[PDB]
């Protein structure tokens, strides 16, 4: 049950039929029963941050006057 | 087109309605609307009683006066409210309650007049107690002022009594009386009545807590923290005062667990 | 058993190592989350929300809430600066302590946009036009307007939109730059100056307060995790 | 068999494109802070710009990448003396928690509610303490977790020790530092790592002191306790240890951003103290 | 060997954990289970089964007969209290030591409904009305009927029928509660009151006894096993 | 022969193209021939309580009268 | 599931072509080096040679396999005294660096840039001093590396050492030395070997002493420092102990070849000193 | 666990080792590569390119601008050698401080062909024919041109072309040889003689200088990397 | 998700049916999310000297006069 | 090769349902507790 994924290569070796270029991959086979033994995936999600930047009921426009 | 406009708002809530002509939009904190607790995030299993306009609408707390010499004063949620009405009632008649709020503050002057107040919601807005012999000793009775809030200071001052310690907050004004500066106050919610540019600020909170319903009688889930950022001025007068008052109004309110009335000790 | 050979790293502590291990109390109920408002996915959303500078750290106004206000008069013009700030977001003291500053502090490398928005909090009644520069670095630091004026920066009309920002433009010899004072990876030069001056009618104040805030950009980053000198525990 | 693996942590943030001379009755430069809203600029909005791809990305500043280390939250003490000694066999017991020390708590006050699988980590050192040439052989520990409610340990020896419920960890000096999880646990939906309230409501109809509690404190965090001893009896010469904790929260989200702490942290809850509330040093406003 | 790196848990003894071992008796003729009745899949199942409450814990009828027996009588009627009894199942005196009572002594956290039944053990031709209370927690404990009765309640109508069930709905402010006497997860308060009076007919005892019973209902559960202070071994 | 199950996921991580949610599985492997020698699944049945709590002969209906 | 696996580093070198007798107007021996070339022949161009089916190859001079080695680049001392000691306990702070030694530098100073990941392994040794029979408990060493701007320890034991954030290793003596990678982590595209620049520029309208600074020197290569500690409490005989660095880097890239260094390193720039300038030996013209 | 068992090799750090070990920056946002002009792929590239080198180590010219400059002259023929140099390209003193040589100082085995190249630098004027030889060794090493003759060689023509290139065939009995000065894996003699002899005009330079080149062919390889003696640090 | 590349063999065992001749093959498996923690895989690329050797504008032909 | 994985011990314990006033002959809340139940 082994879960396969892709690193983000940063420094690639000379090699491409080995390292650096054909997508390299990890694998991970977790071991236990209960999900707080996990390692952490790391494969995370961003988000755009306007409910803190921009809380506002109307809409920002911002080429538009903040105020009218 | 028609003329509407950012600056021009009106709100109503059950038998009552708030204009304003100097608004500087409006903010939802969070992006969340108020709510009712969904059945997929329930917990007490009772029927909950829900007050709808007997208790969502606008009470207004007593107004305060802004002077050269203010450092700011802060309220909580739902304490600021105990007493209002049948949102009281419904409060002290359960074990368990959640609100959010339409929270206006209004503060108007003249076109001569200067001054910019900071209008901050806070989640869990913590406070620093004022003793330097024991920690999170602030009394239930002066951490909960009900509707005259209480105010910051420029200045902290230890309580030295150990024999009948005074058990209050000392929040001083630039650390956000809770240990973090005030400049940074603005992750949290909030607007800035600047007197050139509005008379009022408008934030609509969501009920926030670790919990989907709690104890409102223990713990205030909200703080509403009002700070001077640039002070009051006028003309070339040496002691200019301009009123602010506090309106808010109760949204999505639900109760659960009634039995006989809290009567808490407040003094 | 399967034929091992262990290798250099075995038995050691690595802090930031990221393994499995055996769970304390197996078959626990925990509880589900609830959709709680403002959740929070990067650091990096923190350092975009505007916050405000103490740009004045003078020995009495320092640590008080005068020090967020930065004083404007009507005097006659001058081409003398309002206020002069190093581009050194984590570490020139009146940068250090915003919330964009404070999270510069866990990481050793920056980069990207920056942004200064200031706030004009005199009187309806008062106008006035100021300039706000960013000159990027290796030059005599600007002090006086005409050296200010060559660089990027932006002419504010004071008026009905009460606030002005002036965007620093990511520009740079290296990729990202050391969160220290460092002169190798330096940023430049914040500095406003009167462009006419403020002028206001009878009975109207003559002096008043401008506030100043900073936050990142949607193309600004850090990297290198670490410690903060910000907090301490003695003994 | 084998699973293979919308914008991720990783990905590159946005190109900057390139922008010309303006002039028009657009007007990004000027905004009102009042609203409560940050003006979304990019350089293009005021200045000239080329086209650049960019390449780097928020990867090492998403929440579990900021707070994936483990951090030391207490030392605790044990040893094993002589049996002659007038002193008993020191076990320790914590109260667990991660507002002993500073730098994790500074970090998770960034935020208002957090949830996270927390991760244990265990270093265990000795020494001697008596000039004295007499030894002592290989030590094992036992850390075992007492909930609350489970009878804490009284003296290193009693039948607590015996853990049939209670987890416990036997450690053997000089192996690789222990280390177990724990689900998130917390009797809420989240941790909460502030609570403006109380755990009692004062009744008029009743005493003060009945209705007394602290202000800022509830069972929410009451987690229980490590009780650690040195299994092996008593030695001639004594020997000394100390238990350093390590705490990763891994699998974490948080809510509700906040100024971080910025004077001295002053007990377990934000009050400050005298003489320390002056983090700002000085600097002229004109000086750069 | 295949290269291999230790990781941190190496060669430790959690008590919790979940390993394979070897067998110290490989091929062991193993005698097969036979259909035994009363087979427990969950320790829940122990605890929805009602088990009696000992009630009255006075100095002279704790650890005797008479602590199950709740007295009643046929005197007029009165709103002051036949019982009162806290909802801290693990940890009240009289709940603790009840099935229900000492399975939630073996875990820190418990959830959901309850449910209180009476059973009436006067005689026949005895009759009767009582309210059987549930109030949640933060207001004055009830000490009055007519404050009793302003929460959670059943009247009961002595009878035929000779037991009546008060169910305690799960109403908290936590997910779980704490198995110990602890305020921020206090559960509130259990009466019982006269609501009429008893009556007797003559040449009838005007004494007699109501016995309790408390059980979990479907919606019940603990977690986060922990060992007991019910039981020790002092050296 | 590996055997593949999966975990029930309490505290997720901000992920899903690795984590938290496309059901995260875990894998066994018995080593021994003696089955005694397997660590426990925990895959446990319930059952329903009546054989304790309602061992009556004449099934119980609870909105009606126990004794009739 | 499986992947399986133009000019290789192990390919085979070019055979050898058999060529015979020549006469022509073509001239591959007669050249011109003013042009910056060099002469691409091979034996057939100047003499007879036969057919050779050429099998050698050059797979261990590719860059990767001429670097794949562990060097020294660093000792750093640390000590476990007796509590009594008037000399306060020794922990170790490192600037890190691949110049404090000459070997791994030497090597990395045939190209001007470079690329890399790097492998850091730690050998550590103890020894007693006092000749003592007193004895020590097996230590634990923590490893912190506290980069640029993170506040570097001034106790063996102050709140630094909590590591919320900087990586620790916690090594325990007697086991495998430990070991770590790190990513390619320049403020640059390439590590730079050599820069010839200043970090500043003196102005005119300023003092010299405020425009001076370092000839070659910028935070191009300032990657913070090590801080090494014995974890252990103070024990009543001293133990001392040294930790060695040796660096690997793999995953490597190089540009712009050099000159490799031909007389002693005198500092970490590229300075000589008097007495060390003559490499070369004596060795008449005319003799073999 | 899964049964293993501990094979020889287990725990030691070979410094050779290639194996894989946590990272103490995970997710670190590593800075791309640009295309920087000049990337070497292997140390044999630098090999094949034209160093001049130190013939003449005499005990004034050596370690001086001197050293590199051969000296010729327009005196009568002789058939004595212009200079003399071993076939041992990291050990003969004239060879081992080339690029060539200091490459193969990291390894302890080459092979391959080689070339020499030599450029006079007299006047335009001057012209002459020079012989250019390499004898395999095993024989009395060449010091008159009568024997150099009867070896590898090219007769150089001084004219327009203002260079020669003499190639050194592998010619060698093992498959590689050492790098160090050793008799069974001698490679033989290099040297130069006049064939007819330098002529110059009235009014021009009788003396002047050559200076020569060595690199390796594209059939060059080195193997057994080691440590250089051409670099130390004491203490 | 394991890498399987062949070794270039130099001594050869005794054998075709097990080592020295069938292509022998190694494989790898990569443990980590990064690929910084990864081993060198070696199989490297090796180019022509010629920016280097010949750097000039008009190309080198050997047979010809380099100066003409 | 691969062995992929009727109420589990892990199940969710059932759902309260809502439920409004009521006036009738059903009697829940009255029982026996003689027969045993
Ligand atoms: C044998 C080792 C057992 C370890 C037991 C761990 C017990 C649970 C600890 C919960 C840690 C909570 C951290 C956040 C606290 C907070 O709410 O402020
Ligand atoms: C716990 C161990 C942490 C190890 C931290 C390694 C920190 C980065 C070191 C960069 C090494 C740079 C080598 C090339 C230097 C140069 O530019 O000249
Ligand atoms: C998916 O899990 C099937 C592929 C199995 C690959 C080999 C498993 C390696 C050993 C795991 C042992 C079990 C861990 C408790
Ligand atoms: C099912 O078992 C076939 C899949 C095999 C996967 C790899 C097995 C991992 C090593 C098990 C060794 C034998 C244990 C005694
Ligand atoms: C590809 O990876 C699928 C084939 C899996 C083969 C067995 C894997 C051996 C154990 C790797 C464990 C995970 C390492 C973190």
């Amino acid at each position: 049950g082994a879960q396969v994924s892709s690193q983000k290569v940063g420094a690639h070796e000379n090699s491409n039929r080995a390292y650096g270029g054909s997508t390299i991959n990890y694998t991970t086979i977790n071991y236990y029963r209960d999900s707080a033994s996990n390692a952490a995936s790391k494969q995370d999600f961003s988000q755009d941050p306007s409910k803190f930047t921009e809380p506002i009921k109307d809409v920002l426009i911002k080429t538009a006057p903040m105020l009218n | 087109a028609c003329g509407y406009s950012d600056r021009v708002l009106q709100l109503t809530l059950g038998n009552s309605t708030i204009t304003t002509q100097e608004a500087a939009n409006s903010v939802v904190a969070y992006g969340r609307w108020p709510e009712y607790l969904r059945d997929s995030e329930a917990n007490p299993v009772d029927q909950p009683t829900e007050p709808d306009v007997a208790a969502c609408r606008f009470y207004t707390l007593d107004t305060v006066s802004w002077t050269k010499e203010s450092r700011g004063w802060w309220w909580k949620l739902p304490d600021a409210l105990r007493d209002m009405g049948l949102f009281g009632q419904n409060m002290y008649y359960h074990y368990l309650g959640r609100s959010g709020y339409t929270v206006h503050v209004q503060c108007n002057a003249s076109k001569f007049h200067q001054g910019a107040l900071g209008v901050f919601a806070v989640p869990e807005m913590c406070l620093a107690g004022d003793s330097n012999t024991t920690t999170m000793h602030t009394s239930y009775q002066n951490a909960n002022p009900g509707e005259k809030g209480g105010t910051f200071t420029g200045t902290f001052t230890p309580d030295n009594n150990q024999t009948s310690p005074a058990r209050r907050f000392c929040p001083v004004d630039y650390l956000l009386g809770n240990g973090t500066l005030l400049g940074n106050a603005f992750v949290f919610p909030h607007q800035i009545i600047n007197l050139r540019t509005n008379n009022c600020a408008t934030l609509v909170l969501p009920y926030v807590n670790s919990l989907s319903i709690d104890s409102m009688v223990k713990h205030n889930n909200w703080g509403i923290a009002i700070l001077p950022l640039a002070p009051l001025n006028f003309a070339s007068e040496s002691s200019p005062e301009i009123p602010i008052t506090l309106t808010i109004a109760p949204m999505c309110c639900e109760f659960n667990g009634l039995r006989n009335i809290t009567l808490p000790r407040l003094q | 058993g399967l034929p091992v050979m262990n290798t250099p790293g075995s038995n050691q502590y690595l802090t930031a190592d990221n393994f499995q291990s055996p769970c304390a109390l197996p078959e626990f109920d925990v509880t589900p989350p609830i959709d709680i408002p403002g959740e929070v996915k990067n650091m990096m959303e923190l350092a975009e929300i505007d916050t405000m500078i103490p740009f004045d750290l003078s020995a009495t106004k320092k640590n008080t809430m005068e020090m967020y206000r930065v004083r404007l008069s009507d005097k006659p013009h001058t081409d003398d600066p309002i206020l002069c700030l190093s581009l050194s977001p984590a570490s020139d003291p009146r940068l250090s302590h915003t919330m964009l500053g404070e999270i510069l502090n866990y990481y050793t490398h920056w980069a990207g946009s920056l942004k200064f928005t200031f706030l004009f909090c005199g009187s309806m009644m008062a106008t006035g036009k100021l300039l706000v520069s960013y000159a990027p670095p290796g030059a005599d630091p600007p002090k006086k307007r005409k050296e200010a004026m060559l660089g990027t920066h932006v002419i504010w009309d004071i008026g009905l939109q009460s606030s002005c920002t002036m965007v620093v433009p990511w520009i740079s010899n290296t990729t990202y730059r050391q969160t220290i004072d460092d002169s190798f990876t330096e940023g430049g030069y914040i500095s406003v100056f009167y462009q006419t001056r403020i002028v206001v009618p009878l009975s109207t104040p003559r002096e008043m307060d401008i506030l100043g805030f900073v936050s990142a950009c949607n193309d600004f980053s850090v990297r290198l995790l670490r410690d903060t000198t910000h907090i301490e525990q003695k003994a | 068999g084998s699973s293979s693996t919308a914008a991720t942590s990783r990905d590159a943030l946005p190109n900057t494109e390139a922008s010309g001379p303006t002039h028009s009755k657009e007007i990004p430069a000027l905004t009102a802070v009042e609203t409560g809203a940050t003006n979304p600029l990019v350089p293009s909005d005021t200045v000239q710009t080329r086209h650049v791809v960019q390449h780097r990305s928020r990867s090492e500043s998403s929440i579990e990448s900021f707070f994936a280390r483990g951090a030391c939250v207490t030392i605790m003490t044990v040893d094993n003396p002589a049996s002659t000694t007038n002193k008993d066999k020191l076990f320790a017991v914590w109260k667990i928690t991660y507002k002993d020390t500073v730098q994790l708590r500074r970090k998770l006050e960034f935020f208002t509610y957090s949830r996270f699988d927390m991760e244990l980590t265990f270093v265990v050192t000795a020494n001697f303490t008596e000039t004295n040439n007499g030894h002592a052989l290989n030590q094992v520990y036992q850390i075992m977790y007492v909930p609350p409610g489970a009878p804490v340990p009284e003296k290193w020896d009693d039948y607590t020790w015996q853990t049939s419920s209670n987890p416990s960890i036997f450690y053997t000096y000089g192996t690789a530092p222990a280390r177990i999880s724990v689900p998130y646990v917390g009797i809420s939906n989240a941790y909460s790592h502030f609570y403006d309230g109380f755990s009692k409501v004062p009744l008029k109809d009743q005493s003060a002191a009945l209705g007394d509690s602290l202000y800022g404190a509830a069972s929410l965090n009451d987690f229980g306790i490590l009780a650690v001893r040195v299994v092996n009896d008593h030695n001639p010469t004594k020997v000394t240890s100390k238990i350093r904790v390590y705490l990763k929260p891994k699998h974490i989200r948080v809510w509700c951003p906040r100024p971080p702490r910025a004077v001295a942290y002053y007990g377990p809850g934000v009050d400050y103290k005298d003489g320390t509330l002056t983090p700002l040093s000085t600097k002229d406003l004109t000086t750069y």
